[PDB]
RNA sequence: UAGAGGUACUUAUUUCCAAACUUCGAACCUCCUUGUUAGGCAUUUACCUAACUGGAAAUG
RNA sequence: AGCUCAGUGAGGACAGAAAUCUCACGUUGAGGAUAAGGCCAAAAGCUCAAUUUACUGUGCCUUUUUGUACUAGGAUCAGUU
RNA sequence: GAAGCGGCCACACCCGGCUGGCAACAUCCAGCUCCACUCCGAACCUGGAAAUUAAGCAGUCGCGGGCCACAUCAGUACUGGGCUGGGCGACUUCCCGGGAACGUGCGGUGCUUGCUU
């Protein structure tokens, strides 16, 4: 029956990949060279912008590393945008953009120089902008991608990200593809944008929307100064706790009460 | 409505045997009927019993997916009457069948190409093997959404009326 | 032919296999190690018999095989291929060497060309063993003290405790089979571990 | 013609007749170091005399 | 056939441990060092540029200079007679914030410690030093488990 | 080395081994530290930091 | 930047111990110009694409100081791609 | 409790069962532009939201494989000093010091850094 691959002679001797590899979350050959700084700078920060994109949000941060773990300095998520005026299709790309406004704009009233650093930067007796990195992460470097729809935001929103580089960003390519169902097929309108039809927001509107939108993102940026963070975080367990509670641990006394009346239909009792 | 088995996809190829312009002309034959390009197979081995280099193309071969792929099945079998052998299937519930006399599937004008035998594949699974494939949070599937052999027979005599 | 074993008794080199390096080797003098009624029990054969040798040197394949031979006939002679079962527990892995010489060149690139194998005793180290009923205890005594005869130095027969090849004595073994513990293979004991 | 290769039998004896510690002048090695550190430093001297 | 190579007799110098192979964690390069820094060196086999020599594995050294990925460490080699400085340079990869002086640095704010501590009450002082372990007072001990150990008589058990 | 269990291989075993095998691992060795250590203050810099009533380094 | 190899297991017209196709397991045993030993898995392997840093100039360090060199390698500075 | 970001990198891995989805993660639905398949919207990418916890994920169970921990194993193996000790030799008592491994027995099977609803 040939080999039988995994044996005790695989296992003890199989090394494991680390973690975050494991359940497949970072490059450690991008991390590693994201953080490093030259040993003649010594203990300084340079800060990264992370900008993952799940289905719904768009996550966006601003991250220092240190030895005991990362510390976010200011964060931005899209499902705070009805605030602002979107109120529905919270991973389009022109919401990938809008999550790079708050998270400059945020970031820039906390450290107080919101009236220095107000536009795009593009050179000397002036202040230097901030250095922030793209963290992308596992997400494919494509061009017209919504991780830079995220970079793109944060640069006119402020900061300076280095690179090499206004149609997809006050909602067109969205507006044209509603055309394309309504006009046609009619339908398929019905199952494409059927959230869109109950507000209902319209094709003519996405262009309009985004950009009162940009206007009370640099008006209003940050939000929410909740304390104590404690308190906050008691809250949260009771609000968001199951319904059924999971599972919990049978205690040593009663697992050899089961073991054993296991053991007493196949004999040989009782022991361990 | 997730644990239904669907077709994942209908793999062909075409070996002609032996090298030149049987190949090419292998591709209009994957070409006309997949509605596809075909992608071209090279060798990793000089035969000379075969009459096979180390680095020249030997076959032709095609990845259907869709509605495109249930389609020709259904004419595919239809050679057979829809029948095939109990051993076909695989331990993962994968199957495969031979229509030699081309044309058949198939149906063409035959002029400058010839007649070329086919190697069809199908490919049953779940939903969810989405997990094994993609890049972000990439791990392995349960062992319920695992297709078995027997299952599989069980979906081919529901599916097409078939007999075995 | 042979050097006398004077000559490869006691160990003054790193032990020397066979190999990727040693090359040009003969096969040694034993094919067979173990005679008799192989296919048997722990149950079946419980006495045992065993030859420990009383020294820390080499021991030839030339010495393992008249050792087999001369332990084989008296066996079969006796009581006629059917109680008892011969073990030898020797390999010879090492290899000696030779400078030949046999005008000449001696002494200067000494290293010298494979001549046979050997095997590296331990002081106590059993090197045969008669596994048998306990009507052939007699003659399996008899045996081994004309096998020691062929092998270098002094070495003593003894009557082992334990049963079989097993490591389990008398006492030990009636007190597992009850409690059902240990189990049976083939040949020999296997234990249960109950995990 | 063919004497002896080496020996270590009283290199021990002869190292210990007197394993003098050679001590380092100054921790500092400025024909290495960065010169960029080097060159600024030289800069702080320079000013504060002044 | 002695060989005087770069890399030689080093089969498990630069070998891996065992379940430590693949590059390292990314927390190593956020690592910091100064001038006068007491530093170990030993070696990641897996890191091949900016190696030590084989010869300053397993060696403590004092940081003279440091440069964008790499730190100047001064070792005291024992050449021949004397003991020689060697002025190395080496990747961060490969060097370690030694813990020689944390026993030494311990005790001068411990000390530190109980020198204010007796003034602030004040009152007076007792003054702590350090001392190898010395033979004991003369004390009573009453056991209640006494075994009487002997020889048993031998047997051979095989 | 030599049997048993599976469909010559193979799953557990067993007799007995390696200077150019290692999943463990001593003894004997080897190297560093053990008096000045914690600060606070303000000058210098064309260097570092988004920024200086910061960092880094040397002068007091 | 993307992908994973060697191999084993089952399958698949002609198809056979070996042609091309498919899924599953796969700690690296393959491969990395060659000796032998290390080292390596979203790579240092294989594939695709664009390229010339296989570049210019002076000190410094290690092998090696009980003997300073050349060879080879290493960390920088000053340029430029 | 869930999520992005991580630290030590198996007490976290690997096989197989069971119990949960308010939001969140995900499967999933669709293919027009950005761009993607040396063929294929499977992947990658973009725009969704109908119905599900079947899978991933989370918690938990197994006289589970492995991994980790303590105790035995054992004052055994080996070993640093000392003898006008023994022994034809090979090797080895003893005196002053240090002291394993495999195996077996019992236990365990991730602990929380900073931000968010």
């Amino acid at each position: 029956s040939a080999k039988l691959v995994k044996n005790a002679g695989y296992f003890s001797r199989f090394q494991t990949k680390f973690r975050r590899r494991r359940e497949a979350k970072t490059d450690y050959v991008q991390r590693t060279q994201l953080i490093q700084q030259d040993k003649t700078k010594y203990g300084a920060a340079k800060y990264r912008l992370v900008a993952r994109i799940t289905n719904t949000k768009v996550i966006a941060q601003i991250v220092v590393a240190e030895l005991t773990g990362d510390k976010t300095v200011c964060q931005a998520l899209s499902t705070e945008l009805p605030k602002y005026g979107i109120k529905l299709g919270l991973s389009n790309y022109p919401a990938a953009y809008a999550t790079g406004l708050l998270v400059a704009r945020r970031f820039l009233t906390q450290m107080k120089l919101a009236d220095v650093f107000k536009t795009e930067i593009t050179d000397e007796e002036n202040r230097r902008p901030f250095k922030v990195i793209l963290d992308v992460g596992l997400a494919r470097t494509t061009t017209g991608a919504k991780v830079f729809a995220v970079m793109k935001g944060a640069v006119d929103g402020g900061l300076f990200i280095p690179h090499n580089v206004q149609y997809y960003i006050l909602g067109g390519a969205v507006a044209d593809y509603m055309r394309k169902l309504k006009k046609e097929s009619e339908e398929k309108y019905n199952k494409q944008f059927s959230r869109y039809v109950k507000a209902g927001i319209t094709a003519d509107n996405l262009e309009k929307i985004y950009k009162d939108a940009h206007a009370a993102i640099r008006k209003n940026p940050a939000a929410t100064v909740i304390a104590d963070k404690k308190k906050h975080a008691e809250e949260m367990k009771q609000k968001h706790a199951p319904k059924k509670p999971q599972t919990k641990k049978l205690s040593f006394e009663e697992k050899r009460k089961i073991l054993n009346e296991h053991l007493v239909a196949a004999g040989l009792p009782p022991r361990k | 409505k997730l644990n239904e088995i669907r077709v994942a996809k209908l793999c062909i190829n075409i070996n002609p045997g032996a090298v030149g312009d049987q190949v090419t002309r292998a591709s209009r034959v994957i070409e006309q009927l997949t509605k596809q390009q075909a992608m071209l197979a090279r060798s990793h081995r000089t035969i000379p019993k075969f009459g096979i280099r180390r680095n020249d193309k030997i076959a032709a071969y095609a990845t259907i997916r869709g509605p495109k792929a249930l389609e020709i099945l259904n004419r595919a079998l239809q050679v057979h009457d829809y029948e095939i052998s109990g051993r076909c299937f695989s331990i993962e519930g994968n199957f495969g069948f031979g229509i030699k006399e081309h044309i058949d599937l198939g149906l063409k004008y035959d002029r400058d190409i010839g007649i070329h035998g086919m190697d069809l594949y199908v490919v049953l699974e779940r939903p969810g093997n989405r997990i094994s494939r993609r890049k972000h949070c990439q791990s392995r599937i349960g062992p319920n959404q695992r297709v078995k052999r027997e299952e599989a027979k069980e979906w081919f005599v529901q599916k097409f009326n078939g007999t075995l | 032919g042979r050097r006398p074993a004077r000559c490869y008794r006691y160990i003054g080199n790193k032990p020397y296999p066979k190999s990727r390096f040693c090359r040009g080797v003969p096969d040694p003098r034993i094919i067979r190690y173990e005679t008799g009624t192989k296919t048997a029990h722990a149950k079946e054969l419980p006495i045992c018999c065993r030859l420990i040798l009383l020294e820390h040197e080499c021991v030839s394949s030339e010495a393992l095989e008249a050792a087999r031979v001369s332990s084989n006939r008296y066996m079969m002679k006796t009581m006629g291929k059917d109680g008892y079962h011969i073990k030898i527990n020797l390999h010879p892995f090492h290899v000696l060497r030779i400078n030949k010489m046999l005008l000449q060149t001696g002494m200067r690139h000494a290293f010298g060309k494979p001549e046979g194998l050997v095997a590296r005793a331990n002081y106590n180290s059993q090197i045969m063993t008669i596994r048998t009923t306990s009507a052939g205890l007699k003659h399996a005594l008899e045996a081994l003290r004309r096998a020691s005869f062929k092998f270098p130095g002094h070495s003593r027969v003894v009557i082992s405790n334990k049963v079989g090849f097993t490591p389990y004595t008398f006492e030990q073994f009636k007190e597992l089979q009850a409690n059902g513990q240990i189990v049976d293979c083939g040949n020999h004991v296997k234990r249960v571990y109950r995990r | 013609a063919k004497r002896s290769n080496t020996s270590a039998h009283n290199r021990s004896h002869q190292h210990h007749r007197n394993i003098h510690k050679c001590v380092v002048k100054k921790l500092w090695f400025e024909k290495g170091m960065n010169a960029k550190f080097l060159r600024n430093a030289r800069y702080a001297k320079a000013g504060q005399n002044k | 056939g002695h060989t005087e190579g770069l890399r030689h007799a080093t089969r498990y110098l630069f070998a891996r441990k065992f379940r430590k192979h693949g590059a390292p964690a990314p927390s190593i390069t956020l690592r910091t060092f100064r001038i006068g820094d007491i530093v170990d060196i030993k070696v990641n086999g897996a890191l091949h540029s900016g190696m030590p020599n084989r010869v300053y594995h397993g060696a403590t050294g004092i940081v003279w200079n440091v440069s964008p990925h790499a730190v100047g460490i001064l070792v005291k080699r024992r050449v021949n007679n004397h003991i020689a400085p060697k002025r190395i340079y080496v990747r961060t990869e490969h060097v370690f914030p030694s813990k020689s002086k944390n026993d030494f640095v311990a005790r001068c704010q411990a000390n530190l410690k109980a020198h204010e501590e007796a003034k602030k009450a004040g009152t007076k002082i007792a003054l702590p030093k350090r001392l190898p372990a010395q033979p004991r007072a003369s004390h009573v001990v009453k056991p209640e488990l006494i075994q009487t150990i002997t020889d048993a008589p031998f047997r051979e058990n095989w």
